[PDB]
């Protein structure tokens, strides 16, 4: 059976521009474990995000906290993709920095 | 937040051709990850992942690290035993998942147990509260339970669970009770987000806080409002605090009759707060 | 301390 992911995009602290922080991508509920997460900035791999260990809950999904370190500005765009089996397509979320 | 816990995660991923299955074991006191075991590292050994886990001797890391060959072991051999009693094909992935331990009351005695086991990441079989009993979630599960109630395994888990789990949660309450203790009260605010005709999205935010229970909830007038209210599920902040969320969609120009009520124990006094203008 | 599975499915 596949469960398909949730995806949260936010950042740790409260987002000041030009102020350094940290972006994370927090995926659950998800299985089968195998799974990809790509942080993208303006379209773009960022190429050093980094992954914490996969753990699960008591519902037996998994779950996961991609992290990557970003400076807000007024104009760059931040997201989270991500692949997995139950979605045909992969899953895009934006970061809203009103939620 | 309740009774004092510990509790192990641990689970297998076969890989058919890409050498043996994957290992990873996570140890939670009070839903904090403070040992784990990775089949996959460079030398494959139990760490720490608290800071008040490096008082623990060398002794200790060997020992459990053994108890983690064996249970490699353990798992890949019931991975390929389920291949079995599920009749599939020996060249797909799939995934064992056990779960067990204990939370403990304050008179320092065992108030509840666990061990249970997912396969495929549904449930396989799970001990019961009377740590007596066994629920078989299908006919491949009733072999096991069969087999399992024949050789008394219950006696053994319960005697475990009562016993070495309780003295091991007690002995590591005792060491890191200065961090596992600690309470990060949230910081809460209101946001203000127009939404349709009339309507507006009102935000209350809890950020901050430790550990990760809490409660929000909306309040018309006083009384408690759910219905319909957006929660998201608490997520890491990534330095060991947590976030969470609750909206309600709210009639423009009603914004004062509404409020959001943030319960944590790290509070002398619930959070009650409104949008406030400008 | 983690612990042994023993029984087998």
């Amino acid at each position: 059976i596949q469960k398909t992911p949730q995806i949260q995009v936010y950042s740790r602290h409260p987002p000041e521009n030009g102020k350094p922080n940290i972006l994370n991508c927090y995926v659950t509920q998800f299985h089968p474990p195998h799974i990809e997460i790509q942080m993208l900035k303006n379209g773009k791999k960022i190429p050093k995000v980094e992954m914490s260990d996969m753990s699960f809950s008591k519902d037996w999904s998994f779950y996961i906290l991609a992290h990557t370190e970003f400076t807000p500005t007024e104009t760059d765009t931040y997201a989270c993709r991500v692949k997995h089996d139950s979605m045909a397509e992969p899953k895009t979320v934006y970061w809203d920095r009103d939620m | 937040a309740g009774p004092h816990s510990m509790r192990y995660f641990e689970t297998a991923v076969s890989r058919p051709g890409l050498g043996e299955p994957r290992y990873i074991s996570v140890g939670y006191v009070d839903n904090k990850e403070f040992v784990r075991f990775d089949s996959d590292a460079e030398n494959p050994r139990y760490e720490p992942q608290a800071p008040w886990m490096e008082q623990e001797g060398p002794e200790y890391w060997e020992r459990i690290t053994q108890i983690a060959k064996g249970q490699e072991q353990w798992f890949r051999v019931n991975l390929r035993t389920l291949l079995g009693y599920y009749n599939q094909s020996a060249g797909g992935t799939h995934t064992l998942q056990w779960m067990y331990g204990c939370d403990v009351g304050s008179d320092g005695r065992l108030l509840r147990g666990y061990e249970q086991f997912a396969y495929d990441g549904c449930d396989y079989i799970a001990l019961n509260e009377d740590l007596k009993t066994w629920t078989a979630a299908d006919m491949a599960a009733q072999i096991t339970r069969r087999k399992w109630e024949q050789a008394g395994a219950a006696e053994y888990y319960r005697a475990y669970l009562e016993g070495e789990c309780v003295e091991w949660l007690h002995r590591y309450l005792k060491n890191g009770n200065a961090t596992l203790l600690r309470t990060d009260s949230p910081k809460a605010h209101v946001t203000h987000h127009p939404r349709s005709k009339g309507e507006v999205t009102l935000r209350c935010w809890a950020l901050g806080f430790y550990p990760a229970d809490i409660t929000l909830t909306w309040q018309l007038n006083g009384e408690e409002l759910t219905q319909d209210m957006e929660l998201v599920e608490t997520r890491p902040a990534g330095d060991g605090t947590f976030q969470k969320w609750a909206s309600v969609v709210v009639p423009l120009g009603k914004e004062q009759n509404y409020t959001c009520r943030v319960y944590h124990e790290g509070l002398p006094e619930p959070l009650t707060l409104r949008w406030e203008p400008p | 301390s983690p612990s042994y599975v023993y029984h087998q499915f």
